């Protein structure tokens, strides 16, 4: 399923701003 | 009315915006308790407030490491934003000052931890939930952009829940003020309008787009765009096909495929009719838009609270001590703070 995929992958936990 | 309310609050804006506040404490009237979150720059504190016994969320700030990361802009823009606006699902800054080393922004605590933790905690919120803290965010941006000012950093992560299981939004790191276009290529990957990515210069319809994104997540349990790399998300967002998980109704589909808008002329919140748009959308047809202003909806979660100082809907970070030069640095960078 789309969300045992999700929770499998590596951006479950919080998300980095990225910037220029 | 709207239309008045907005006018006074431009009013109060620009007074702020064209005189800032200044130095209004000073690090030793504050104990600092506990790491609630980090960043490039440093960190943010739970810490007390000695002569009221207040607690504060303290943003804490290296001078050099902004200057060598070519963030002073960003960095100035934050604190001067932040200090100028005033609406009820904006955190507050109650303090600002700088030393030797640090820059500091002292804001209200907001005790009920991320959006984000509650939101992977739970899996995913019910629609009327979902519908619950995005007419918060509607709220927020159509008095943001009413002030010139482009957020560009919305996601779970930098929502946070407040005692009454309202949305205080915090993180002005990359807000911007600007009439016409932008270029900054900054955000979230997940949360990326595909202007961003390619490069085309932007204005305030990417804040439009992050919400249809933010609303998905929270109703979905899961991001409309997601992989291992950050390279690979921007494929999917530039794709721009989305599906939706079975359970999305109609409206909520709908709505989403509005916001979720590759075509400029085409996105909600970008049209003639402006918010107007989003906030006459079947999906917020039970929203009392008045009501939700004013706080007297009852909150869908109200998180619990151990009494001043609980930060256990904070996760724990590792602590460092807080060094202060006793030499000045980047002074000239940093005077308008
Ligand atoms: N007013 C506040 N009340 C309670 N917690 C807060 C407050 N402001 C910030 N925090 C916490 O501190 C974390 C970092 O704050 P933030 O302003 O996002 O700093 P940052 O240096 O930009 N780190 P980053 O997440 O990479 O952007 C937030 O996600 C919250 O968990
Ligand atoms: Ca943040
Ligand atoms: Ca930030």
């Amino acid at each position: 399923t789309t969300y045992a995929d999700f929770i499998a992958s590596g951006r479950t936990g919080r998300r980095a701003s990225i910037h220029d | 009315s709207v239309k008045e309310f907005l006018a006074k609050a431009k009013e109060d804006f620009l007074k702020k915006w064209e005189t800032p506040s200044q130095n209004t404490a000073q690090l030793d009237q504050f104990d600092r308790i506990k790491t609630l979150g980090t960043g490039s720059f440093g960190r943010v504190m739970l810490v007390k407030h000695k002569e009221s016994g207040n607690h504060y969320a303290m943003k804490i700030l290296d001078k050099q490491k902004v200057v060598k990361l070519k963030q002073i802009e960003h960095t100035l823009n934050e604190k001067r934003i932040l200090q100028a606006v005033n609406f009820p699902f904006l955190v507050k800054l109650e303090f600002s000052f700088k030393d030797n080393s640090n820059l500091y922004m002292v804001m209200e605590y907001v005790a009920g931890g991320e959006m984000f933790s509650h939101l992977r905690r739970i899996g995913r919120f019910s629609e009327p939930h979902a519908r619950f803290y995005a007419a918060q965010i509607v709220l927020t941006f159509e008095y943001l952009h009413s002030l010139d000012l482009i957020y560009r950093d919305l996601k779970p992560e930098n929502l946070l829940i407040d005692q009454q299981g309202y949305i205080q939004v915090t993180d002005f790191g990359f807000a911007k003020r600007v009439k016409g276009r932008t270029w900054t290529l900054c955000g979230t990957p997940e949360y990326l309008a595909p202007e961003i990515i390619l490069s085309k210069g932007y204005n305030k319809a990417v804040d439009w787009w992050a919400l249809g994104v933010l609303i998905y997540e929270m109703a979905a349990g899961y991001p409309p765009f997601f992989a291992d790399q950050p390279i690979q998300i921007y494929e999917k967002i530039v794709s721009g096909k989305v599906r939706f998980p079975s359970h999305f109704s109609s409206d909520l589909k709908d709505l989403l495929r509005n916001l979720l808008q590759v075509d400029l002329t085409k996105r909600f919140g970008n049209l003639k009719n402006g918010v107007n748009d989003i906030k006459n959308h079947k999906w917020f047809a039970t929203t009392d838009w008045i009501a939700i202003y004013q706080r007297k909806v009852e909150a869908p979660f109200i998180p619990k609270f151990k009494g001043p100082g609980d930060t256990s809907n904070f996760d724990d970070y590792e602590e460092e001590e807080i060094r202060v030069s006793i030499n000045e640095k980047c002074g000239k960078e940093f005077t308008e703070f």
